[PDB]
Protein backbone atom coordinates (compact mmCIF):
# COMPACT_ATOMS: atom_id res chain seq x y z
CA UNK A 1 0.00 0.00 0.00
CA UNK A 2 2.24 2.23 1.61
CA UNK A 3 5.56 0.98 0.35
CA UNK A 4 4.41 1.74 -3.38
CA UNK A 5 2.99 4.88 -3.12
CA UNK A 6 5.49 6.09 -0.96
CA UNK A 7 7.98 5.10 -3.56
CA UNK A 8 6.75 6.75 -6.72
CA UNK A 9 5.32 10.00 -4.65
CA UNK A 10 9.30 10.88 -4.25
CA UNK A 11 10.36 11.57 -7.79
CA UNK A 12 7.14 12.59 -9.65
CA UNK A 13 5.50 14.44 -6.15
CA UNK A 14 7.80 17.77 -7.16
CA UNK A 15 10.22 18.40 -3.70
CA UNK A 16 13.44 20.68 -3.57
CA UNK A 17 16.45 19.57 -4.08
CA UNK A 18 17.49 19.73 -0.22
CA UNK A 19 14.38 17.63 0.49
CA UNK A 20 14.59 15.47 -2.46
CA UNK A 21 18.07 14.44 -1.55
CA UNK A 22 16.69 12.82 1.90
CA UNK A 23 13.08 11.46 0.05
CA UNK A 24 15.53 9.47 -1.63
CA UNK A 25 18.18 8.09 1.27
CA UNK A 26 14.66 7.10 2.50
CA UNK A 27 14.08 5.77 -0.53
CA UNK A 28 16.84 3.83 -0.30
CA UNK A 29 16.29 3.37 3.94
CA UNK A 30 13.13 1.95 3.11
CA UNK A 31 12.46 -0.50 0.33
CA UNK A 32 14.97 -2.73 2.19
CA UNK A 33 13.35 -6.03 2.15
CA UNK A 34 10.47 -4.41 3.97
CA UNK A 35 12.94 -3.03 7.17
CA UNK A 36 11.83 -3.98 9.84
CA UNK A 37 14.26 -2.14 11.89
CA UNK A 38 13.07 0.82 14.84
CA UNK A 39 14.58 3.61 12.59
CA UNK A 40 13.29 2.05 9.46
CA UNK A 41 9.38 2.46 11.18
CA UNK A 42 9.81 5.90 11.96
CA UNK A 43 11.04 6.33 8.27
CA UNK A 44 8.28 4.75 7.65
CA UNK A 45 6.47 7.40 9.35
CA UNK A 46 8.67 10.03 8.64
CA UNK A 47 8.34 9.95 4.67
CA UNK A 48 4.86 10.01 4.68
CA UNK A 49 5.84 13.26 6.89
CA UNK A 50 8.41 14.24 3.99
CA UNK A 51 6.17 13.50 0.64
CA UNK A 52 2.59 15.36 1.45
CA UNK A 53 5.13 18.43 2.30
CA UNK A 54 3.86 21.10 0.11
CA UNK A 55 5.67 21.91 -2.52
CA UNK A 56 5.66 22.34 -6.63
CA UNK A 57 2.44 24.08 -5.80
CA UNK A 58 2.64 27.72 -5.51
CA UNK A 59 -0.05 29.93 -6.11
CA UNK A 60 0.36 32.99 -8.01
CA UNK A 61 1.72 36.27 -6.43
CA UNK A 62 1.61 39.33 -6.80
CA UNK A 63 5.02 42.32 -6.32
CA UNK A 64 2.81 45.53 -6.71
CA UNK A 65 1.27 47.67 -3.68
CA UNK A 66 -2.03 48.28 -5.51
CA UNK A 67 -3.13 44.44 -5.22
CA UNK A 68 -1.83 44.61 -1.95
CA UNK A 69 -4.08 47.19 -0.54
CA UNK A 70 -7.23 45.86 -2.22
CA UNK A 71 -7.11 42.41 -0.90
CA UNK A 72 -6.63 43.37 2.95
CA UNK A 73 -9.03 45.99 2.15
CA UNK A 74 -11.51 43.00 1.22
CA UNK A 75 -9.70 41.01 4.55
CA UNK B 1 4.22 -27.55 -12.47
CA UNK B 2 3.54 -23.84 -13.62
CA UNK B 3 6.79 -24.36 -15.94
CA UNK B 4 5.36 -27.66 -17.49
CA UNK B 5 2.35 -25.80 -18.81
CA UNK B 6 4.59 -23.01 -20.68
CA UNK B 7 7.77 -24.64 -21.81
CA UNK B 8 7.54 -26.22 -25.03
CA UNK B 9 3.67 -24.91 -25.39
CA UNK B 10 3.22 -21.52 -28.33
CA UNK B 11 1.58 -18.42 -28.05
CA UNK B 12 4.30 -16.41 -25.70
CA UNK B 13 1.21 -13.91 -24.85
CA UNK B 14 0.01 -17.08 -22.92
CA UNK B 15 3.26 -17.38 -21.38
CA UNK B 16 4.07 -13.86 -20.58
CA UNK B 17 0.11 -12.92 -19.24
CA UNK B 18 -0.07 -16.22 -17.04
CA UNK B 19 3.18 -15.82 -15.04
CA UNK B 20 2.75 -12.08 -14.84
CA UNK B 21 -0.39 -12.64 -12.11
CA UNK B 22 1.01 -15.42 -10.28
CA UNK B 23 4.39 -13.91 -8.89
CA UNK B 24 3.57 -11.51 -5.95
CA UNK B 25 4.81 -7.93 -6.52
CA UNK B 26 3.56 -4.16 -6.85
CA UNK B 27 -0.15 -4.78 -8.22
CA UNK B 28 0.33 -1.36 -10.44
CA UNK B 29 3.32 -2.81 -12.11
CA UNK B 30 1.39 -5.75 -13.14
CA UNK B 31 -1.40 -3.39 -14.91
CA UNK B 32 1.37 -1.55 -16.47
CA UNK B 33 2.65 -5.20 -17.71
CA UNK B 34 -1.17 -5.85 -19.06
CA UNK B 35 -0.84 -2.01 -20.64
CA UNK B 36 2.16 -2.96 -22.28
CA UNK B 37 1.34 -4.64 -25.63
CA UNK B 38 5.07 -5.34 -26.79
CA UNK B 39 5.43 -8.92 -26.16
CA UNK B 40 9.31 -8.47 -25.98
CA UNK B 41 9.12 -5.86 -24.43
CA UNK B 42 6.60 -7.95 -21.64
CA UNK B 43 9.11 -10.33 -21.46
CA UNK B 44 12.04 -7.81 -21.08
CA UNK B 45 9.59 -6.00 -18.30
CA UNK B 46 9.02 -9.44 -16.29
CA UNK B 47 13.33 -9.95 -16.91
CA UNK B 48 13.98 -6.72 -15.48
CA UNK B 49 11.66 -6.62 -12.37
CA UNK B 50 12.85 -9.87 -11.82
CA UNK B 51 16.41 -8.31 -12.23
CA UNK B 52 15.48 -5.55 -9.39
CA UNK B 53 14.14 -7.68 -7.19
CA UNK B 54 17.15 -10.26 -7.39
CA UNK B 55 19.74 -7.72 -6.85
CA UNK B 56 17.70 -5.92 -4.31
CA UNK B 57 17.79 -9.97 -2.15
CA UNK B 58 21.46 -10.36 -3.60
CA UNK B 59 22.45 -7.19 -1.06
CA UNK B 60 19.81 -9.03 1.76
CA UNK B 61 21.94 -11.70 2.14
CA UNK B 62 25.04 -9.39 1.48
CA UNK B 63 24.31 -7.19 4.06
CA UNK B 64 22.88 -10.41 6.13
CA UNK B 65 26.19 -11.38 5.88
CA UNK B 66 27.51 -7.67 7.14
CA UNK B 67 25.73 -8.71 10.00
CA UNK B 68 27.45 -11.79 10.89
CA UNK B 69 30.81 -10.99 10.62
CA UNK B 70 29.74 -8.21 12.54
CA UNK B 71 28.10 -10.44 15.36
CA UNK B 72 31.08 -12.28 15.29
Amino acid sequence: SDLEALRKKIEEVGMPEAVKTKALKELDRLERMQQGSPEATVARTYLDWLTEVPWSKADPEVLDINHTRQVLDED
Amino acid sequence: YQLEAVKGTSDPAMLADTIAYHATWTVAEKQEILELTDLEARLKKVLGLLSRDLERFELDKRVAQRVKEQMD
